[PDB]
Formats: C-alpha cells, structure tokens, sequence
C-alpha cells in the first residue's frame, strides 16, 4: 500500500516567509482501504506524520525547483488556491532525485 | 549556521 518513498525534509511559512525544517522525513504515497491515495510527510526520528493530504489526479503537481542551489528542493503544488508546499531530498546522493519525482506524479496523476 | 538544509 506504501506506493512511493523517500527521505526528504519540509519547509515551514512564518509570515511571508518560507523556511526549511531541518528534521529528517520521509515523503510517501499511500492507497488506504477505501482506494484513494494520500501524499504523507513523516518525521524519520518520531514516525510522526505531519502532512496527510488526499489527491486526485489533476489536483496536483510535483517539480524540482531548479533555481535553489542550497539543497534539492521541490514543491507540490495544489491548483485549488495555488497552495504550495515544499520538500527537500535528504537522500546523500542525488542519484534518485528525478526518478522519486518522476513516481510522485506518476501516482498521483496517472497510476499504473 | 551551516545552511538552511545542511546539519
């Protein structure tokens, strides 16, 4: 049922302004009983899950930010009130990046 | 700090 996973941060809004959160997570996508699918932030060290969202397709995108140089950043962005969140890729190599993205989007737009 | 995303 766990669809996709990887080790990623999230960010937190202060005001105006956007800050990453500095503790270890995971992002996932999850089918539950009832068939529908959940994008999921969890904390690595607590196995807290912070972020619960139900998508369906079209709702959402997932893409890298390519301008940050800071870290590997993405965002998932909602086009119900242009909501955004952002995400982090903590995994020491970069090798899986574009493929873990690649599989977001897939699941959650146009699942096998 | 050592950066927004690093440890």
């Amino acid at each position: 049922k766990y669809l996709v996973e990887f080790r990623a941060g999230k960010m937190s809004l202060k005001g105006t302004t956007v800050t990453p959160d500095k503790r270890k997570g995971l992002v996932y996508i999850q089918q539950t009983d009832d068939s529908l699918i959940h994008f999921c932030w969890k904390d690595r060290t607590s196995g807290n899950v912070e972020d619960d969202l139900i998508i369906f397709p079209d709702d959402c995108e997932f893409k890298r930010v390519p301008q940050c140089p800071s870290g590997r950043v993405y965002v998932l962005k909602f086009k119900a009130g242009s909501k955004r969140l952002f995400f982090w890729m903590q995994e020491p190599k970069t090798d899986q990046d574009e493929e873990h993205c690649r599989k977001v989007n897939e699941y959650l737009n146009n699942p096998p | 700090g050592p950066g927004s995303m690093t440890t």
